[PDB]
């Protein structure tokens, strides 16, 4: 049983160069090409190109021709995919695959590359006050808006972690600005808004940011 | 793209579903080299069916393949929750190449329908004090995990500065998503009422906020 | 060439009787070692020589996949060619393909070839330089432009100068006792009187390998080609070959005639005579 | 379409000796197209279990095949090869001569 | 060892 083992994930910026690799463990008879495939977030499988390990003969997809270079080292059974200059459109998952005669029979585990142009920025936290029209005799929703931070992740606790029931931190959104934003919402009984204090605690490790925002009724 | 698959199919556990894969006489109708791959979120494709109806010994015999003319079919019998993934077909073309389908998202309905819970927050005064205005529309506890969010200002559709996440599994295996309408303090005060419209399984729920 | 590996593919459309016949055979010199028959039961590439049987499961799965890819490509070719020549799928048509390589005495690449025929006639062929095509008619010009646009010649060249030679070398070593042997011909002469004045001298060569051989009759040491009957070299059925040559001599003049045998297993040519009695 | 007439040779694998087992061969070659019927006859009757080689062809694209079966010459039994082909006006029978 | 590459006529 042969498996393709790709190189680790890459965090890059536009203009930088990149080379991801794919080593085929074990041996196989020379009946195959090595194929590189791009899968953008939520997209299908895009055939980028392929190479014959025997003679390094390379075929590219006309859409990827000239933007990327595929090479091989038959002495180590390692295939390479090289960008001369990353463009931040290349942010996607990249798979190597083996095309054996008439079939793609094995896939590499994938190499996620992320090309962001944003700089490290701590978030600004805004309170999401509970609606003054909250359900009397029921529950109310309050939270914190963690806005315009980079990079992932951010940590949101409530009342120094002493409040866990009702907490729902939503996954972040990636805006067209390159920065992230998320919201954490705690559902509390409406009868606690007048007496109990709710403090959200936003911690952003890659920028040494710790913000504690009080969410008060009105 | 070169091969045509349905964008999504659904099924109940224990039932059977079929995914179609349409090509031309040069790939699907010309050769008996149709392949099928299963892809769970975050993971690599895995070979399930090759050579139209052949199957690896390690792949469950609940998966089978067939072909007729220019359309190939994958059938999964006795649906289990683990079968919920993306499915891609591929065919041989001349020159020993391969063309892929667009992919099909399979949903296995393991829970009853759950209508979404929508809470819409206005821009905070702390944020308005910084010449910013963000409307936070949060959706939670819906199933199956597919919603579309449309924003409206006094009834007219607003598609500008809208950032929406995709559905994501909660701890209770229901789904959640959020949408952000970024505005200016002037645009926030220039309209009577903004609105977040969430559509789930045909039904549309609405939440409105005013200055 | 000292040694050669060749693959032969025949495709025969069968109107009214189902899928087209497909028969593929591979040879190392004059020795068949693999076969595939579409009508056979196994639907796999089968061995026909003892040394290729030592190859493991991946070899046979690979060859089976490659020959089935050739089988299905030929199935499309039959339809395409009928479209080129405007033929109404009611007649049986034949497609033949042959490719392979020769090596020199040092087992290194000497020449490669890739030939394609339609209905027993040349259609398109790779030139000796393995870079350009020779198209036979207007239909082959369409195939040529398509193959030039797809860089087919560059990729056939890599197999013919590379993979083909490498696996020939492997076969010649693993099957040295079959492929590198020389069985000198066992030779005898027979005498058949056709009348009281004439007789036929028949010079035999049997159980020889490889098939390349030369039988010549001489009279007073002069070649008698324009009076010699030669059957084509024929297979014995056990990996060896046979051949004979005959001349009609006047009764009493048999001692003037000699048969000369040339073969790789003979260091010097053999002279055969007929000894009345 | 090119058509070529088959050449036929009937012969034994080894020099025939009455009483010793042998193989009767019929070698058809140089014919086109590949549709051909070949039978081995013993005293006029068709021999049932007759094997054949795998279809191949020569440099002029014409085909060749080897039909063979196990037999034992008896100095009195007649053997032959019946061949039929589109290029033939009638089925051709070639008797087995031990001296050829 | 056959060729892994083949193209339609």
């Amino acid at each position: 049983e042969v498996q393709l083992v790709q190189s680790g994930a890459e965090v890059k910026k536009p203009g930088e160069s990149l080379t991801i690799s794919c080593k085929a463990s074990g041996y196989s008879f020379p009946n195959y090409w090595i194929t590189w495939v791009r899968q953008m977030s939520g997209g299908g499988l895009e055939w980028m190109g392929r190479i014959d390990p025997g003679d390094s003969y390379t075929t590219y997809n006309p859409s990827f021709q000239g933007h990327v270079t595929i090479s091989i080292d038959k002495s180590t059974n390692t295939a390479y995919l090289h960008w001369n200059s990353l463009k931040a459109s290349d942010t996607a998952m990249y798979y190597c695959a083996r095309y054996y005669v008439s079939l793609v029979d094995i896939w590499g585990q994938g190499t996620l590359v992320t090309v962001s142009s944003a700089s490290t920025k701590g978030p600004s936290v805004f309170p999401l006050a509970p609606s003054s029209k909250s359900t009397s005799g029921g529950t109310a929703a309050l939270g914190c808006l963690v806005k315009d931070y980079f990079p992932e992740p951010v940590t949101v606790s409530w009342n120094s972690g002493a409040l866990t029931s009702g907490v729902h931190t939503f996954p972040a959104v990636l805006q067209s600005s390159g920065l992230y934003s998320l919201s954490s919402v705690v559902t509390v009984p409406s009868s606690s808004l007048g007496t109990q204090t709710y403090i959200c605690n936003v911690n952003h490790k890659p920028s040494n940011t710790k913000v504690d925002k009080k969410v008060e009724p009105k | 793209s070169v091969l045509t698959q349905p964008a999504s199919v659904s099924g109940s556990p224990g039932q059977s579903i079929t995914i179609s894969c349409t090509g031309t006489s040069s790939d699907v109708g010309g050769y008996n080299y149709v392949s099928w791959y299963q892809q769970h979120p975050g993971k690599a494709p895995k070979l399930m069916i090759y050579d139209v109806n052949n199957r690896p010994s390690e792949v469950s015999n609940r998966f089978s393949g067939s072909k007729s003319g220019n359309t190939a079919s994958l059938t999964i019998s006795g649906l289990q929750a683990e079968d919920e993934a993306d499915y891609y077909c591929s065919s041989y073309t001349t020159g020993s190449r391969a063309v892929f389908g667009g992919g099909t998202k399979l949903t296995v309905l393991g829970q009853p329908k759950a209508n979404p819970t929508v809470t819409l927050f206005p821009p905070s005064s702390e944020e308005l004090q910084a010449n910013k205005a963000t409307l936070v529309c949060l959706i939670s506890d819906f199933y199956p995990g597919a919603v579309t969010v449309a924003w409206k200002a006094d009834g007219s559709p607003v598609k500008a500065g809208v950032e929406t996440t995709k559905p994501s599994k909660q701890s209770n295996n229901k789904y959640a998503a959020s949408s952000y309408l970024s505005l200016t303090p002037e645009q926030w005060k220039s309209h009577r009422s903004y609105s977040c419209q969430v559509t789930h399984e045909g039904s549309t729920v609405e939440k409105t906020v005013a200055p | 060439g000292s040694h050669s590996m060749r693959y032969f593919f025949t495709s025969v459309s069968r109107p009214g009787r189902g899928e087209p016949r497909f028969i593929a055979v591979g040879y190392v010199d004059d020795t068949q070692f693999v076969r595939f028959d579409s009508d056979a039961a196994s639907q796999r590439m089968e061995p026909r020589a003892p040394w290729i049987e030592q190859e493991g499961p991946e070899y046979w799965d690979g060859e089976t996949r490659k020959v089935k890819a050739h089988s299905q490509t030929h199935r499309v070719d039959l339809g395409t060619l009928r479209g080129y020549y405007n033929q109404s799928e009611a007649g049986s048509h034949t497609v033949q393909r042959m490719y392979g390589c020769d090596v020199g005495s040092d087992w290194r690449f000497l020449r490669g070839y890739h030939q394609y025929a339609y209905d027993g006639k040349d259609y398109i062929a790779l030139k000796e330089d393995l870079r350009s095509w020779t198209a036979a008619d207007m239909a082959a010009q369409t195939t040529k432009h398509k193959w030039e646009a797809a860089h087919v010649a560059e990729q056939l060249r890599a197999y013919l100068e590379g993979t083909c030679v490498e696996w020939l070398r492997r076969y010649l070593e693993n099957g040295k006792e079959t492929l590198q042997r020389t069985d000198a011909p066992k030779t005898h002469m027979t005498h058949h009187a056709v009348s009281d004045h004439e007789a036929t001298l028949r010079c035999w060569a049997l159980s020889f390998y490889p098939a390349e051989i030369t039988l010549t009759w001489q009279r007073d040491g002069e070649d008698q080609t324009q009076d010699t009957e030669l059957v084509e070299t024929r297979p014995a059925g056990d990996g060896t070959f046979q051949k004979w040559a005959a001349v009609v001599v006047p009764s009493g003049q048999e001692q003037r005639y000699t048969c000369h045998v040339q073969h790789e297993g003979l260091p010097k040519p053999l002279t055969l005579r007929w000894e009345p009695g | 379409m090119i058509q070529r007439t088959p050449k036929i040779q009937v012969y034994s694998r080894h020099p025939a000796e009455n009483g010793k087992s042998n193989f009767l061969n019929c070698y058809v070659s140089g014919f086109h197209p590949s549709d051909i019927e070949v039978d081995l006859l013993k005293n006029g009757e068709r021999i049932e279990k007759v094997e054949h080689s795998d279809l191949s062809f020569s440099k002029d694209w014409s085909f060749y095949l080897l039909y063979y079966t196990e037999f034992t010459p008896t100095e009195k039994d007649e053997y032959a090869c019946r061949v039929n082909h589109v290029t033939l006006s009638q089925p051709k029978i070639v008797k087995w001569d031990r001296d050829m | 060892f056959m060729n892994k590459f083949i193209y339609e006529i």
